[PDB]
Parts: C-alpha cells; sequence; structure tokens
C-alpha cells in the first residue's frame, strides 16, 4: 500500500471521448502531492500532464485543450481524453506521489493500454 | 496467466544459479517483473525487479553486484542470475508480475501474478 487501481486496457471510440481510470484508497497521514500521466514512446515515459502545488499543467504538444484529469473525488485521477485519435493508441502510466507519516515520499505508477475502436 | 519458476537447487557457497520464470498468457513485454524470497520462518522479502518496455533494473541492497535480473521478451521469461552466493541466501525464491513502471515493485501488493517459487540453498 497504496496501490493505484487502474484497467490493464482501455477501448475507446474513434473521435469519441474515453476515461483512463486511475484510483486509489486515500490513506490516513499521506499527503498527495503530485500527479503525472505519461504516455509511453518505446523505452520511455513521456510526461503529458502534471498536477502540483500550482494545478495543472498539459505538457506535450499532441494532448493541448483536450485532456482533463479528476480532482472532485480524493483518491480519483482519472485521465479524461477527448477527440480521440488513432494516434492516442499507446500505453498510458498513472503516476501518484504522496509525502507519508516518517515525513518520506512514495511514488506509485501503473499502466494501461489504450485502444482506439474505429 | 501462469508463472513458472525453475533452477533452483542445492548450491556450493560462492556459486552461481540461473532462476528462470516463463510467463504465459499475455504479452509480458509491458509487465514489470520481480523476484521475491521467503526464508524459513522469516516474512517475504524484494529481491530485484526489471521493469516493462526498457529494461530498467532495481537491486535489493543484500543483493546487489552478486545478482541479476533479465528477461527475453520473445520468450515471455525473466532471469536471475545469482552469483558469489553467501548461505544467507538460501530461501524460496518467486517471481512476481504487475503493472507499475517504475516505482513501486518492491511493493507486494503491486504486483498481480505469483509463481510457486523454487528453493535455493
Amino acid at each position: 500500500r497504496p496501490i493505484l487501481e487502474v484497467p490493464e486496457s482501455v477501448t475507446g471510440p474513434w473521435k469519441g471521448d474515453v476515461n483512463l481510470p486511475c484510483t486509489y484508497d486515500p490513506l490516513q497521514g499521506y499527503t498527495q502531492v503530485l500527479v503525472k500521466w505519461l504516455v509511453q514512446r518505446g523505452s520511455d515515459p513521456v510526461t503529458i500532464f502534471l498536477r502540483d502545488s500550482s494545478g495543472d499543467h498539459i505538457q506535450q504538444a499532441k494532448y493541448q485543450g483536450r485532456l482533463h484529469v479528476s480532482h472532485k473525488v480524493p483518491g480519483d485521477v482519472s485521465l479524461q481524453l477527448s477527440t480521440l485519435e488513432m494516434d492516442d493508441r499507446s500505453h498510458y502510466t498513472c503516476e501518484v506521489t504522496w509525502q507519508t507519516p516518517d515525513g518520506n515520499q512514495v511514488v506509485r505508477d501503473k499502466i494501461t493500454e489504450l485502444r482506439v475502436q474505429k | 496467466v501462469q508463472l513458472v519458476e525453475s533452477g533452483g537447487g542445492l548450491v556450493q557457497a560462492g556459486g552461481s544459479l540461473r532462476l528462470s520464470c516463463a510467463a504465459s498468457g499475455r504479452t509480458f513485454s509491458s509487465y514489470g517483473m520481480g523476484w521475491f524470497r521467503q526464508a524459513p520462518g522469516k516474512e517475504r522479502e524484494f529481491v530485484a525487479a526489471i521493469g516493462p518496455f526498457g529494461g530498467s533494473t532495481y537491486y535489493a541492497d543484500s543483493v546487489k553486484g552478486r545478482f541479476t535480473i533479465s528477461r527475453d521478451n520473445a520468450k515471455n521469461t525473466v532471469y536471475l542470475q545469482m552469483n558469489s552466493l553467501k548461505p544467507e541466501d538460501t530461501a524460496v525464491y518467486y517471481c512476481a508480475a504487475g503493472r507499475w513502471n517504475r516505482y513501486g515493485f518492491e511493493d507486494q501488493d503491486n504486483f498481480d501474478y505469483w509463481g510457486q517459487g523454487t528453493q535455493v540453498t
């Protein structure tokens, strides 16, 4: 613990909306300090989204204006992508960082495969 | 669907084993793989892990330098090359698979599939 709940794969409709669920059970004494979503590009994951103390940041150009991350429910940081393109198909990683009762930080991440259905 | 280890046995101290875990069911190239060990009457401890995609490797302090982990994606197999075997390495060794990427590879709750284990003495 803590453990992210992320489906092994998700299929979305071409040009529609898709949700990549990423949730966890909030632990007492654990303070969420960072959320990242990454897309896999060969051997390296590339950050597409960051939520830190200044709010939300969409990084990689391919994702501007159509990427939203849930924020209303604690422990739900699911990624919503709108107007799904064929080339959005890839493995995506949800990554959450916490501060712990022992002053340390803990990171967890989990991978999902996004498939696009014509 | 199934993970099957192999390669365990009695080995003279300072020797070498090559442990192997054969995975069946998915493209495990997208799964992080780990090795865990549990000595008799002692708790399950992390030994080694290798992440999905790129071959990023991680080791427990105890086995660092002596142990190495590798993966043959085409064969769906992960190997644990055990060299310079101190006697404290006597334990059952288990392979495990999870969908972590670069973090959480020592947390046993982070692994969805487990092997039966293989004894090393």
